RNA sequence: GGAGAAGCAAACAUUUAUUGAUCCCAAGAUUACCGAAUGGAGUAAUCCAGCUAGCAAGAUGCUAGCUAUCUAUUAUUUAAAUAAUAGAGGCGAUACCAGGGGAAGUGAACCAUCUAAGUACCCUGAGGAAAAGAAAUCAAAGAGAUUCCCUUAGUAGUGGCGA
RNA sequence: GUCUGUAAUAAGCAAAAAAGUUACAAAAUAUUUAUAUAGAAGAAUAAUCUGGAAAGUUUAACCAAAGAAGGUGAUAGUCCUGUAAUUUAAAUGUAAAUAUCUUUUUAAAAUGUUCCUGAGUAGGACGAGGCACGAGAAACCUUGUUUGAAGCUGGGGAGACCACUCUCCAAGGCUAAAUACUAGAAAGCUACCGAUAGAGAAGAGUACCGUGAGGGAAAGGUGAAAAGAACCCCGGGAGGGGAGUGAAAUAGAACUGAAACCGUAGACUUACAAGCAGUCAAAGCCGUAAUUUAUUGCGGUGAUGGCGUGCCUUUUGCAUAAUGAACCUGCGAGUUAUCAUGUCUAGCAAGAUUAAAGCAUAGAAGUGCUGGAGUCGAAGCGAAAGCGAGUCUUAAAAGGGCGAUUU
RNA sequence: CUCUAGUCUGUUUAAAAAGGCAGGGAUGAGCUGUGAAUAGGAGUGAAAGGCUAAACAAACUCGGAGAUAGCUGGUUCUCCC
RNA sequence: ACAUUACCGAAGCUUUGGAUCUUAACGAAAGUUAAGAUGGUAGGGGAGCGUUCUGUAAGCCAGAGAAGUUAAGCUGGAAAGUUUGAUGGAGGUAUCAGAAGUGAGAAUGCAGGUAUGAGUAACGAAAAAAUGGGUGAGAUUCCCAUUCGCCGAAAACCUAAGGUUUCCUGGGUAAAGGUCGUCUUCCCAGGGUUAGUCGGCCCCUAAGGCAAAGCUGAAAAGUGUAGUCGAUGGGAAACGGGUU
RNA sequence: GGGACUGACACCUGCCCGGUGCUAGUAAACGGCUAAGGUAGCCGGGUAAGUUCCGACGAAUGGUGUAACGAUUUGGACGCUGUCUCAACGUGGAGCUCGGUGAAAUUGAAGUAUCGGUGAAGAUGCCGAUUACUUGUGGUUAGACGGAAAGACCCCGUGAACCUUUACUAUAGCUUGGUAUUGAGAUUUGAUUAA
RNA sequence: UGUAAGUGUAAAGGCAUAAGGUAGCUUAACUGUAAGACUGACAAGUCGAACAGAUACGAAAGUAGGUCUUAGUGAUCUGGC
């Protein structure tokens, strides 16, 4: 119905030998529409909120299971804001060539806006963690105020 | 995703025509009749498997009656001396010695006579 | 919300539920001309009953709330 | 904006551009004829004029500027008649909104009630939103204009109590 | 305040408040690094190896508010254009704010008598439509044909109607925002498409068909660069063979170039035979590897023997002379959105769960909170009132119906 | 110059309705050029269920529309119970 | 026909090798044994292969040769899978997980290419061609000449209705002309239509159309007077000859 | 002027008002012939041999005759003929061969023989038996239930469309009454209410 | 002779203790109900001891919830009393 063309019969129903048709955009015939093909629809859904909060608690337990991979660092800032700073302290730390993922305790801009631009780099704030990140970081650099809001955000 | 990739059906095609080389005329090259071809093969093919154990045995009975013709003993007699004396050899390895090896034959048949 | 499936009204005003699956109903032919119906007939009519389990997943199936 | 440019692709031989081109943007000028087309008429892109100005204007010469109609407002005895300004004509959105007209194929395994459905479509209006909008209201709760969502809810009722 | 002169009030003038988004109307500038419509700057690579070509291999850097996306002779953060964060406005357009300007109040708290407070209107009769509501007990609103009121000591409504009570005050006219829509403009994204796909159209409603309304195709790709094959030979040319360009000319108007189809050459078999063309056995010939070498295998052909009624769909039943296919290659059908219910998985638990929507950060159509209005369980029975581990049928637990105390 | 009884060719024809032979009308209910009027549940019809752009027991185009079908056809990779 | 001893004869039975499943036993379990049980449409349940995209993946494998057909060989119980060559010259992709435009042999399916009939029917009217010469690489089909034949109330000439360069000169033969072609209404370039007396325009009206006003209708309009348009009609003017 | 009916002309055109139309009547209305029972009229010859032909239902949806007329139908006679017994020859366009150009429908394929049988019940494909060197061309269609047209006939589908009716249900139009448009007079026909 | 007669009404199965016939009384031709079943897709249909109230008949025990049994019938919706 949404392909362009007219809706008339292109040829008698009996007596001229070919095949019957309704119109011309008919599935079958070439350059007709698409039975059951897509439409756009919403993929997103909402998991329960416990079920959430669980997945995170299993996934940085996960982490932090291994002694290596999962590292802790005393505050800093970056206070210039440059990333040959920031890039100098992941690559002191960091060891497994991949995937690196920060931890901050707060929205320190600087930090982020210096680290916005790194190869392998994700920096997450402890209240907008995403499980995705968090389970393919095969590095996970976090600061003790990180680890403090995490204790008492996940505590609750 | 629009998955069309036809990289199956040209496989599927090549397989068949690999098996089906040396068919008569267009059975070897067209898809439809030498997928035809191909699969009533196939069933033969089964079926003949089964039936070579009974043409094989046939045979070895025919080359057997054919071999007693000389003596008096009918091979439904032979048979029976067999059992009853207690030879347990095969149909195919009588057969087989009745070409290979004349006079052992005949010399279980002397004493079969028995 | 677009598609909620409606409930079968005419069959609503007949059936009913009970706690574990069975479905209650009135019985017919105590509408009518009933001068020759014997009393003990009349009697039982008048008394509520239940359906045989063979309808209860059609009536499950038409009354998809109740 | 700075070194090429002569459209959308180069070719062939001609110029321009550092005297700032080409090009981009803003504004202005020019802006044939047809077309709501409106001096009349007409087979759309074209014949026929009225009046005024200039072409030696002139014997069916050329150019420029006016004369179409409706409604509102008055210059008058707003009807008649001209005059004066003001607002409209048509197109665009195979979108949206309001008003008017309003089916049929179907379902009810028929059909005539009903359903489909105020749907498609037609017509009249404007807007950027429209419509509606500040209670002689909701409604038995104490709220307080209109409109759009989530719920109430497939509920209350209605229906050849059939769908 | 009919005129003059007094108690006693109006018409103007000090003093203030608003106003082109309704609320009076018509503007005009300055002014706002505000914005729309042209722009500017813009970071950080050398060597080596393969190769026609490096951006790639490898060894070492540097930049990053810029590792977004393209082009660059094979795969670029640092080659070019752009990208982050900034930022060009003479002129034009759109926005507020400030005055100017315009307009208004140049007064209010305060008791009872009279005036008005929206008229063919409210309502009723008949015929219709809209309200979820089809005359049904059918309110109420609009409304065609008729009839027809009250004047706050009032009237309308409270789903027939009556009474009381509670609310409201019509028959005058405006009103932004939240809301619908994107033909399009700019900036972006995609578990969106890559030439039978995608808009019909990578070339377009063109070619073509019909008197007209109208209907409506098919056709993308050389090479990194034409650097388009100088010249020579055959030929009227075309075209081909050489010589050159190029990494390649079975890259020469075209990339990778299959199947259907048409051929050439070599090997084997076939002109005494009745083969759904196949399978199971099998001599001879040819190719090939081993075993000292002509007998066993991998092979291709195959005399001869045995067995065997193509396939699909439809029927009690088909080789059927029932149906369908010229072949080949592409395209070509149980999906999505919600509700009911069952199961599985995950989580909590007599509780479980948020929807709309908001805030914060980001620019990253996210996901972390905020938001409990609502729904499903936790008590059912009875038409209902109502009663409750009981309830209904009944004077009766007197017997049963539906429950449960064992979720 | 206008019409087509009878017969034949043709009928995957030259022609999606002709041609080869013939016949009727041929000063009249005549033929014909050039303009105009009557449009779909309507028109027109010296009247056969004819015609109305080669198809008319209700024209054609677009839209509703992907109308509805108890009818027919089709429905694609494998294995195990 | 009646007796004696047999044999042949099925995917049955028995035996050998291998696989799955149910039950039972053993074993910590994995599994190892015993028993039996597996024809199968409709239809039910369960277990996998393969394709595309996404995260894994700023990973790994590629110009020292990716993807794709393509020859041969090999593995898996089936869907199938991966090694060596030729061709190809630029992107694919392990494991795990997710999502479908996720798998074609047919619907008198759609689109495209190519067989078949078949070098067969036709090559379009029973008006008829023949010789010589010229041009040209090439002539039964072009041009020229001489004969013959056909139409001759035409198959001739001059103007409409229509077509719109098809007209003339020169050059050329991809296609197209039912064959050939030096030729063409084919292609390319250039050239070509001169009006006071012709036909229109114009001043008039037939049928007809529009139509202020008036009248009638939900709208859109329908009727219709005064007027204005509407030729195949009616109205000023020319004939002969020559030239490209 | 409109509609229906009949159909030059000639002789005739009768009976019936129950039913159905029209305004008790009307039939040159629909129709019939108990409402009324239909009035007039409508073997022989031909051939040796003749199911043909010629001569002995129904009255204005007309009956019975009729000169002339007719690309109308049927019978007979004369003349004429290849229509026939009976075919042969000749002419012209195809067909035949060669050269150039070059299709179509159909098409699961095919190293497709026949007879007697069996079988979704008519066999190129099966059984038995028989026949047959391999491959073309010119002829003819017996078969391949040939090709072409989802059989037009039959039947089915709670198919579709059209038409008809004293089928059902609406409605244009027509018609009646009341009311608005729509006033004033005169008079007695009454009803009702009391006096 | 021993049911072939007769059992409102068709036929069958039954009826001597008669369910046949006669006579007296009488209205159980009841209300609320029901353990447990047959027949059955469902909807329906049929038998039913026994319990409570009110009786009828009989001295009482008991019987009586129509007709010897097996056909004499019609859902739902709507409307009336």
């Amino acid at each position: 119905s949404e392909v362009r063309g007219s809706s008339k019969k292109p040829w008698k129903q009996k007596g001229t030998g070919r095949a019957r048709v309704g119109t011309k955009r008919n599935p079958v015939w070439i350059g007709g529409g698409i039975a059951l093909g897509p439409k756009p629809r919403d993929y997103s859904y909402r998991l329960p909120k416990k079920v959430k909060k669980l997945a995170f608690k299993s996934v940085l337990s996960l982490r932090a299971a291994d002694e290596n991979s999962f590292k802790v660092i005393e505050n800093f800032n970056v206070e210039s804001g440059k990333t040959k700073d920031l890039a100098l302290i992941i690559k002191n730390f960091a060891s497994f060539n991949g995937k690196v993922v920060i931890l901050l305790g707060n929205d320190d801009q600087m930090i982020k806006r210096a680290g916005k631009n790194i190869r392998d780099l994700k920096i997450l704030s402890f209240d907008k963690l995403r499980v995705v990140d968090l389970f393919y970081a095969k590095n996970l650099i976090a600061l003790e105020s990180a680890v403090n809001k995490l204790n008492e955000f996940y505590i609750k | 995703a629009r998955a069309k990739n036809g990289t199956v059906h040209v496989a599927r095609r090549k397989r068949i025509l690999k098996k089906t080389k040396g068919f008569w005329g267009t059975k070897k090259s067209n898809y439809k009749k030498a997928k035809d071809t191909l699969r009533k093969g196939m069933m033969y093919a089964t079926r003949d498997r089964k039936v070579r154990k009974r043409d094989f045995r046939r045979l070895w009975i025919s080359r057997i009656s054919a071999a007693l013709s000389d003596t008096g003993v009918t091979y439904s007699r032979f048979i029976e001396g067999l059992l009853k004396s207690n030879i347990k050899i095969n149909r195919k390895i009588l057969s087989n010695l009745a070409i290979e090896d004349v006079e052992a034959f005949k010399k279980i048949v002397l004493e079969i006579r028995r | 919300m677009a598609n909620k499936m409606k409930t079968r009204k005419s069959a609503k005003k007949r059936y009913s539920f009970t706690v574990n699956g069975k479905v209650k109903y009135k019985k017919q032919n105590l509408r009518h001309i009933l001068t020759k119906k014997s009393s003990k007939r009349k009697r039982n009519l008048r008394k509520s009953g239940n359906l045989s389990c063979f309808e209860v997943k059609r009536i499950k199936t038409l009354l998809p709330y109740g």
